[PDB]
């Protein structure tokens, strides 16, 4: 299947506390991986996943020194856009960015992307095509032109075709055992009484990888949709996820209904009732 | 593997 | 921006009093990032509790795990004390192992 390479980037600011806090998280897939923590105790890029300890010193030691070096433009990016913006240096702000690429089963890019927000809202954007950007205002409008001056969109798309696609095909290659396996859920239905005759029925899902999962309820070979109550599926801290799916039912009613778990790791989908 | 050597902003 | 985080507490295995487990505090949705998280075993602070997961949604508000290993019993009681801008007091959400 599809997989990505993918790092979520923050710069906030923090006026009277000092520098600006600056961060880097990496995901293969739905894996962190590496991790970058300016307010760390010893700022220095670390492993995440264990299949990382097979990357040598020369590793760790240019990807620091390039977290540093980003770090210090964000720095500045900060100060510009209160700039743009017309803001005072006593407020605190935020810049994030997602930067990443995907390739196909068999190792080729299906797409790049990069993205930037200011303060949580939508700044700049490289396009699908991998040559030009979008911009969301006015301020971004200066940046999108400074960044076609310099060249900007060519030499990401060298990143985003290369170095980012080489170092997927790399890293799925030295975790495969991690990144390539499918934990199958494990459900379970609990019931909880309620006022007026009504029950709540919750449909568990747990321990499974990739994360991707489809929890529904059914009534009558129905699938009660818009009937539901669900969470965002969640990591349960071990690099496993899980995920629930309710529904409110007349009490004595219950039986009726049905929970069904679709993943990858289940051949044949699996089937629960209270 | 991150990206380096960014246009600012 | 300015969202008010939503917290969710649940463990990694159903739990089973003796068994170890893992507890999970999800913190999701919120902005700014500055945010303060607290894991707490009858009403004391937990010391080893790590963070992870971090991550933005596609409206760029931010999502944050944090988990300590621990082990249940039927007399501790376990919750997450969380701290935020958008709050006037810290909120509280504490582990339901009925639910």
């Amino acid at each position: 299947g599809p997989h990505s390479l993918r790092y979520f980037v923050t710069a906030v600011s923090r006026p009277g506390l000092g520098e600006p806090r600056y961060m880097e998280v990496g995901y293969v897939d739905d894996t962190e991986f590496v991790r970058f923590d300016s307010d760390a105790e010893n700022p220095r890029y670390e492993p995440r996943a264990r299949w990382m300890e097979q990357e040598g010193p020369e590793y760790w030691e240019r990807e620091t020194q390039k977290a540093k070096g980003n770090e210090q433009s964000f720095r500045v990016d900060l100060r510009t856009l209160l700039g743009y913006y017309n803001q005072s240096k006593g407020g605190s702000h935020t810049i994030q960015v997602i930067s990443g690429c995907e390739v196909g089963s068999d190792g080729r890019l299906l797409r790049g992307y990069q993205q930037y927000a200011y303060d949580g809202c939508d700044y700049i954007a490289l396009n699908e095509d991998l040559k030009t950007w979008t911009a969301a205002d006015m301020a971004a409008l200066i940046t999108k032109h400074k960044w076609e001056q310099a060249g900007e969109a060519e030499r990401l798309r060298a990143y985003l075709e290369g170095t980012c696609v080489e170092w997927l095909r790399r890293y799925l290659k030295n975790g495969n055992a991690t990144l390539l396996r499918t934990d199958s859920p494990k459900a379970h239905v609990t019931h909880h009484s309620r006022p007026e005759d009504k029950v709540t029925l919750r449909c568990w899902a747990l321990g499974f990888y990739p994360a991707d999962i489809t929890l529904t309820w059914q009534l009558n070979g129905e699938e009660l949709i818009q009937d539901m109550e669900l969470v965002e599926t969640r990591p349960a801290g071990d690099g496993t996820f899980q995920k629930w799916a309710s529904v409110v039912v007349p009490l004595g009613k219950e039986q009726y209904y049905t929970c069904h778990v679709y993943h990858q790791g289940l051949p044949e989908p699996l089937t629960l009732r209270w | 593997s991150r990206d380096h050597s960014r246009t600012p902003m | 921006i300015q969202k008010t985080p939503q917290i969710q507490v649940y463990s990694r295995h159903p739990p089973e009093n003796g068994k170890p487990n893992i507890l999970n505090c999800y913190v999701t949705q919120f902005h700014p990032p500055h945010i303060e998280i607290q894991m707490l075993k009858n009403g004391k602070k937990i010391p080893k509790v790590e963070m992870s997961d971090m991550s933005f949604s596609k409206d760029w508000s931010f999502y944050i795990l944090a988990h300590t290993e621990f082990t249940p019993t039927e007399t501790d009681t376990y919750a997450c004390r969380v701290k935020h801008d958008s709050m006037a007091e810290p909120k509280t959400v504490y582990w339901d192992r009925d639910m």
